């Protein structure tokens, strides 16, 4: 079978599932951005931009 | 002249009475007669809270706040003696009335500041 480091090559000849994988990757990155901002808002102290 | 049912739910019950722009007169004081305040009403329109800074060498400022306890803030039906003093000044001595309201305001960032808004005594 395909070795583990080649599993994603099944997308080479499948434009539609390549778009799906790219959409999923884009979903994960945008999801990271949203979660990261929420975590920072839950920890940021806005009371002193000086020190 | 309005009745309770004209007023109820409108928010007007938390507002003090007003006078017209033409009420720029003068009320004579007879130093031999005694006087009282039959009604004193105080309607807060701004609550400001002094910031508590870390440096303590900058002058702390009063900053705006958000009222979260709704139209429940005014003092009213306050009464007391209005003395005429030897020097012609007047002194109001509060004796009774709805002279306190608990109030919670919120600073920027969410910190809640409860206070007893009052003119007791
Ligand atoms: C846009 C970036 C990009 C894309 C779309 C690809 C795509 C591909 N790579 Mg290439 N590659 C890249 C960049 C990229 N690569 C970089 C930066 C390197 C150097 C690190 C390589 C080195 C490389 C090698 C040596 C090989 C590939 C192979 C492949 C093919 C199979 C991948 C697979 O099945 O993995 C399956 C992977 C796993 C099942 C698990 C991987 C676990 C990783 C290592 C640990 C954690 C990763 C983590 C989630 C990443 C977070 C994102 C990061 C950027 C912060 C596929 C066409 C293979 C190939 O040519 O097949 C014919 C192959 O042998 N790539
Ligand atoms: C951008 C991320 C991404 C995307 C879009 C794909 C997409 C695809 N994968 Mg790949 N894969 C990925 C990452 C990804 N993979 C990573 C990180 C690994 C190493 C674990 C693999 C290992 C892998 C294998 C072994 C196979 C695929 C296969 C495939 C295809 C079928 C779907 C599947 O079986 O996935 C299965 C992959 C997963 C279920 C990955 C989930 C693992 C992570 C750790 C889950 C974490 C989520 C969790 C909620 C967060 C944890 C937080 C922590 C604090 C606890 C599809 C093209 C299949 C294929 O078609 O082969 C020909 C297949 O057999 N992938
Ligand atoms: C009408 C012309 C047109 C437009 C506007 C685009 C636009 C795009 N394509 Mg390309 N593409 C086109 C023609 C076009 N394509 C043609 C004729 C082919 C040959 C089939 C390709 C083959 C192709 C591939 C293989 C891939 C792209 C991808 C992309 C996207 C990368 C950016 C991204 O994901 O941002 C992030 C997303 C947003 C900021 C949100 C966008 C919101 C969308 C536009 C609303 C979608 C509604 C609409 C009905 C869905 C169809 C859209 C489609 C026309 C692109 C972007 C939306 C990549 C992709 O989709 O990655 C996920 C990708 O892998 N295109
Ligand atoms: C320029 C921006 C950029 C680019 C070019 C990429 C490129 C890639 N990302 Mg994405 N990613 C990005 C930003 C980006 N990322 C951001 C901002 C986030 C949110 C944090 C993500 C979250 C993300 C996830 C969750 C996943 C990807 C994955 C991928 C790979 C999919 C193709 C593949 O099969 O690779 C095959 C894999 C390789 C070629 C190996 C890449 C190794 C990287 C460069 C460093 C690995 C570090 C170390 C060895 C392991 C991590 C340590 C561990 C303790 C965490 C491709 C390398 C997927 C992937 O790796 O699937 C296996 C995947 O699951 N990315
Ligand atoms: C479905 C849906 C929804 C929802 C959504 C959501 C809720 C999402 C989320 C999302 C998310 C929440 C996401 C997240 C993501 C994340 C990520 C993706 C991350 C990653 C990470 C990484 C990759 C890392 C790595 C590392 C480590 C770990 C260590 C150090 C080094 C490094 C950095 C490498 C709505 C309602 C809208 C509606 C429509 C449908
Ligand atoms: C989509 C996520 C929406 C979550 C919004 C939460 C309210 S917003 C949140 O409120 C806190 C208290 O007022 C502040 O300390 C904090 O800085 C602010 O980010």
């Amino acid at each position: 079978g395909l070795p583990w480091y080649r599993v994603h090559t099944v997308l080479i000849n499948d434009p539609g599932r390549l778009i799906a994988a790219h959409l999923m990757h884009t979903a994960l990155v945008a999801g990271w951005a949203g979660s990261m901002a929420l975590y920072e808002l839950a920890t940021f102290d806005p009371s002193d931009p000086v020190l | 002249t309005l009745t309770y049912d004209d007023i109820v739910g409108t928010g007007l019950a938390n507002k003090c009475p007003t006078l017209d722009d033409t009420a720029r007169g003068a009320y004579p004081i007879d130093s031999s007669q005694t006087y009282r305040i039959a009604r004193l009403c105080l309607q807060p329109t701004t609550f400001l809270v002094k910031e508590e800074p870390k440096n303590k060498r900058q002058e702390a400022e009063f900053v705006p706040t958000k009222l979260v306890t709704r139209e429940t803030t005014s003092l009213d039906q306050i009464q007391g003696e209005l003395k005429v003093n030897s020097d012609g000044s007047l002194t109001f001595v509060e004796e009774d009335g709805i002279d306190f309201q608990p109030v919670t305001v919120q600073m920027a960032g969410g910190e809640r500041i409860p206070l007893l808004f009052t003119v007791k005594n």
